[PDB]
């Protein structure tokens, strides 16, 4: 239901130049807006939280703004190490409009552990089970999210589980198709009847504060849905 | 629109779980750890209240 409209698609900027990434929420999300930096073949890293707050270790050059419905990430004194892909995450799993990622912006320049396993080549139809092993969480109950990413495409929120209860929440497209389940040191994701349109890297992310943002991510697991061909 | 009703009920069960999963603390540690467990609990209850309020207002906004 919630739609994060992100602009621009991409931005080429020389070293030192100001970079301005914008997100427009479809609904009033308020403080429920977080920014993530993602590097090629790497899980996203949290940058900004609760619209304006800077994550631990992140440099000062990254600023978060928010005026009601419009949101803004500014990278001020850009460096070569900032050449990555940025996304906004707005909403909450338990919210009516759910939580949704912005399209993402590609920028070019001139303790707690999560591990997902089970990513394989399934044949179209074949049920699949991806399992996220959870370790070192000083937390009993928390949100454990499933985020997927099709090759060369943006991050999508599959759904989440509040690790204590059985509070499963999914995206519009995900409901029926996917099934998140809880265990001792694990959380699974079941693809009941996957199509080729389900080929993606699946990530499991943890919201360690309950404020609706992802602090810890897994390496990711590559899922391929393709029929075999002769050699 | 039948989903939004079940969603709100699911949402309330979660809020209910949250509160039920933050139970009043057991007195141990002679006013030091007893005051710490008291302070800890109050902090968490404030959070549970503000998350509930925010979750809930998406269903009446």
């Amino acid at each position: 239901e919630l739609v994060m409209t992100q602009t621009p698609s991409s931005v080429s900027e020389p070293v030192g130049g100001t970079v301005t990434i914008k997100c427009q929420a479809s609904q009033s999300i308020s403080s429920w807006l977080s920014w993530y930096q993602q590097k090629p073949g790497q899980p996203p890293k949290l940058l900004i939280y609760d619209a304006s707050n800077l994550a631990s270790g992140v440099p000062s050059r990254f600023m978060g703004s928010g005026s009601g419905t419009e949101y803004t990430l500014t990278i001020s004194g850009v460096q070569r190490e900032d050449a990555a892909t940025y996304y906004c995450l707005g909403g909450y799993p338990a919210a009516s409009y759910r939580t949704a990622f912005g399209g993402g912006t590609e920028l070019e320049i001139i303790q707690e552990q999560l591990v997902e396993s089970g990513g394989r080549l399934v044949t179209p139809g074949t049920a699949l089970t991806l399992t996220c092993k959870v370790s070192g969480f000083s937390l009993s109950g928390f949100w454990l999210n499933w985020v997927r990413q099709a090759p060369g495409k943006g991050l999508e929120w599959v759904g989440a589980i509040y690790r204590g209860s059985g509070s499963e929440w999914y995206a519009s497209w995900a409901k029926g198709r996917f099934t998140i389940s809880d265990t001792s040191t694990t959380v699974t994701l079941k693809l009941t009847s996957p199509t080729t349109e389900d080929t993606a890297t699946y990530f499991c992310a943890a919201d360690t504060t309950d404020n609706g943002y992802f602090t810890i991510w897994g390496p990711g697991t590559l899922v391929t849905v393709s029929s075999h061909h002769h050699h | 629109s039948g989903d939004s009703d079940e969603d709100l009920l699911k949402a309330v069960r979660l809020i209910k779980f949250l509160y039920q999963s933050n139970p009043p603390p057991n007195p141990e540690g002679t006013r030091q750890a007893r005051r710490n467990r008291r302070r800890r609990w109050r902090e968490r209850q404030r959070q549970i209240h503000s998350i509930s309020e925010r979750i809930l207002s998406t269903y009446l906004g």
